[PDB]
């Protein structure tokens, strides 16, 4: 990715075409932004330029709003939500705490530059 | 004729009238193409309708035709997987 | 024994903690020849109702930085607690039981950092055990 650079958001582009689903708001195209920021937050030495920054924020923005909620095209405490899976099984969609990958990823974005109530 | 079953569903009114209809529907046997429809049309009305009773109604029903014999039950236990994950 | 009455949401989380450690509260206020007992939230119906809460500092002396610092301290805990935790929350805060930990800056003073913690008695002794716990060894 590093290597690539400016290349992830051209691949991505091409992955969604190629999924024939031009709407980002299915299980697949945010469970593939988690992933993909999971792999930044593993390195943290890993800088990157301004538009980098920017495209990695658009896409996390793209990839909450998405899970925030989905549309319902057919064809001790803990927290979650429900939707509606693309062709496969609601319980496939193995993904904890989305709201902590945003997290992780902010703290990779502020570990890279050295960066009432409670927040 | 699935059509009959289909009109004469959405011709009957959802409180009550709905509960009589599927009971009728129920006492008089099916058959193995009867059966895989009125499935469908079973859970497409369990997913527009929102009454608990008439929800416990449909889920007796879809008992009732899982012990078919001749039929070959495998995409509505998938549905069914759903529905629980849902219920 | 003392025959009294429990708000059905309170049962209703008691219950669900149970089937899947925690201990429930007890709030009671006494009544015309006989005794019932209210949740919190429930018991702000009588309205007045002030809520105050005691928000304690606990001050460390640390070179390091403060994210990274939050992350190995989530994970020892998570380690310490044999995976009670299965919930987090967005601004990068990992709460047990009732008790909130955030990061957050100090008021005027750049040579300092404090955080700032509050939890109720039950919990403030169960975080006093701990502090003083972390206090007596860690890997520093």
């Amino acid at each position: 990715v590093v290597q690539h650079g400016v290349g992830l958001g051209e691949a991505l582009l091409e992955a969604e075409t190629i999924e024939e689903q031009e709407s980002p708001v299915n299980c697949f195209r945010k469970l593939f932004v988690c992933d993909v920021l999971p792999l930044i937050i593993n390195n943290h030495d890993v800088r990157l330029p301004a538009n980098l920054l920017y495209k990695y924020l658009n896409k996390a923005a793209e990839f909450y709003i998405n899970y925030v909620t989905r549309s319902t095209q057919i064809e001790s405490k803990r927290s979650s939500q429900k939707y509606i899976i693309e062709g496969l099984t609601e319980k496939s969609s193995q993904i904890v705490d989305p709201w902590e990958r945003l997290f992780k990823i902010l703290n990779v974005v502020g570990m890279r530059c050295e960066w009432y109530g409670d927040i | 004729k699935s059509a009959a079953l289909h009109i004469d569903l959405c011709k009957a009114t959802s409180p009550a009238d709905a509960l009589q209809y599927l009971l009728q529907f129920a006492r008089k046997p099916v058959e193995a193409e009867s059966v895989e429809g009125v499935v469908r049309i079973l859970l497409e009305h369990y997913y527009k309708e929102n009454d608990p009773s008439v929800r416990l109604k449909i889920a007796s029903l879809l008992g009732l035709l899982s012990k078919t014999a001749g039929f070959s039950p495998d995409c509505i236990m998938d549905d069914a997987i759903n529905i629980l994950q849902n219920e | 024994s003392i025959p009294v009455g429990i708000s059905l949401g309170l049962l209703k989380r008691e219950m669900a903690q149970g089937l899947l450690p925690r201990l429930l509260h007890g709030t009671l206020i006494m009544k015309e020849s006989n005794f019932r007992l209210v949740s919190s939230e429930q018991a702000l119906k009588e309205l007045a109702e002030h809520q105050l809460r005691f928000t304690c500092r606990v001050h460390l002396h640390d070179t390091r930085k403060e994210q990274e610092t939050a992350l190995r301290v989530y994970s020892h805990l998570k380690s310490v607690l044999k995976d009670h935790c299965v919930q987090h929350l967005p601004d990068g805060s990992v709460t047990v039981e009732s008790v909130l930990l955030q990061a957050a800056a100090p008021s005027e003073d750049p040579g300092t950092k404090v955080l700032l913690v509050s939890w109720t008695y039950q919990d403030e002794e169960l975080g006093s055990f701990l502090t003083s716990l972390l206090k007596k060894g860690l890997p520093q």
